């Protein structure tokens, strides 16, 4: 609760069984109790039951087993290098869980991010990693200046076009700069509505908004985020947010998906 | 600029601020609209707490969002 | 020598410095004015990203010379 790698641990009423999710207090652990938060929603991941608190250490050796445990889609008696590579680099990003994941999202596509180590880890575990950071195709402008350019690169971009002699290049630069600027919250309504379609039914995955992961499911093609906030660690039937607009208007269910009152 | 507070009540507060007003003002001003001291209050933006020392605009909260008020 | 450094906020720090200091140097600096991360910043000067063991005489950055920070996106 108090201390900066401690945990309370929240039991809810999913899927039949008492399972615990893992609530955050302070800024720095949510892409570890993203991941951690779907391990233990599978089941693939238990903890003794009404254990209170949980701790860094304890949720890293948890995934570190988890990751280690996985085997290459393709078994061969040998070679196995090149996903022998992914699992290393997968172990040192490992620690950056807990105090925060850098990321590079392009703004083509809901699955689109530069292809780092840091999104190995979820490659690894078969997780979907999602953004709704979307350039809408009817903003053409926006289209041609942003392109196929990651946030990293269009950052830089920006930089070189107020430097620029060619004025195609400046009115670049200033159409850049107000899509960031207008989509600050890094969720546009075109992201919604593609990310609201790509998602799987059922499927358990990692969304990254504003500078924060959460976890995700789509239930009855609409998409929900894990509440994981301390502040509703007593509210056995506060579980999931709605996700439908891009203003954080959302509504309350419980563990099945029904609207939840207070 | 003005932003929405829903309580799990179900209650909606209205607030008039500025992106470069902090957490701290924020809360200040729920204590004027409702009278809960601002040491009960703990905002939260699209899942994540709003800490105090931290403005609107670090936080990327642009006009007409909707912030949560928590104990 | 005195050099500044503009975020995309708008806001301008201003740093004392040497032709000798390390990029990792003035990161350091960059941690105390405003309190980020050295591994979430990235400095741009002329085009280019500055890597951490060059110092300031290697990209020729003189007095009053501007850099530009920005940041990498950190999910927490």
């Amino acid at each position: 609760e108090m201390e900066p790698d401690f945990y309370c641990v929240k039991w809810i009423p999913w899927k039949g069984e008492q399972t615990p999710i893992i609530t955050q207090s302070t800024n720095g652990p949510a892409p570890l109790l993203a991941i951690m938060n779907i391990l233990f929603l599978q089941w693939k991941v238990k903890l003794p039951p009404q254990k209170e608190v949980i701790t860094s250490d304890e949720l890293m050796a948890h995934l570190g087993n988890c990751l280690l445990s996985i085997k290459p889609q393709e078994k061969s008696e040998g070679l196995q290098l090149n996903f022998q590579q992914n699992v290393d680099d997968a172990m040192t990003v490992l620690p950056k869980l807990a105090t925060g994941l850098d990321v590079n999202v392009r703004f083509t596509g809901v699955s689109d991010f530069e292809y780092t180590p840091e999104c190995s880890v979820f490659d690894l575990l078969g997780i979907p990693l999602y953004h709704g950071w979307l350039v809408d195709p009817q903003s053409p402008e926006a289209v041609r200046a942003v392109g196929k350019l990651s946030y990293n690169q269009l950052v830089e971009r920006i930089i070189t076009c107020k430097h620029s002699s060619d004025t195609n290049l400046v009115t670049e630069g200033l159409i850049a700069e107000q899509f960031l600027e207008t989509t600050a919250a890094q969720l546009t309504y075109h992201g919604l509505c593609e990310l609201t379609a790509a998602a799987k039914e059922g499927e358990l995955s990692v969304f990254f908004r504003n500078n924060h992961f959460s976890t995700m499911t789509k239930h009855k093609s609409h998409l929900y985020l894990l509440v994981t906030d301390q502040g509703f660690l007593q509210e056995e039937q506060v579980v999931w947010e709605s996700l439908h607009n891009v203003d954080g208007d959302s509504c309350f269910c419980d563990s099945d998906f029904h609207l939840s009152h207070s | 600029m003005q932003i929405f507070v829903k309580t799990l009540t179900g209650k909606t507060i209205t607030l008039e601020v500025e992106p470069s007003d902090t957490i701290e003002n924020v809360k200040a001003k729920i204590q004027d609209k409702e009278g809960i001291p601002p040491d009960q209050q703990r905002l939260i933006f699209a899942g994540k707490q709003l800490e105090d020392g931290r403005t609107l605009s670090d936080y990327n909260i642009q006009k007409e969002s909707t912030l949560h008020l928590v104990l």
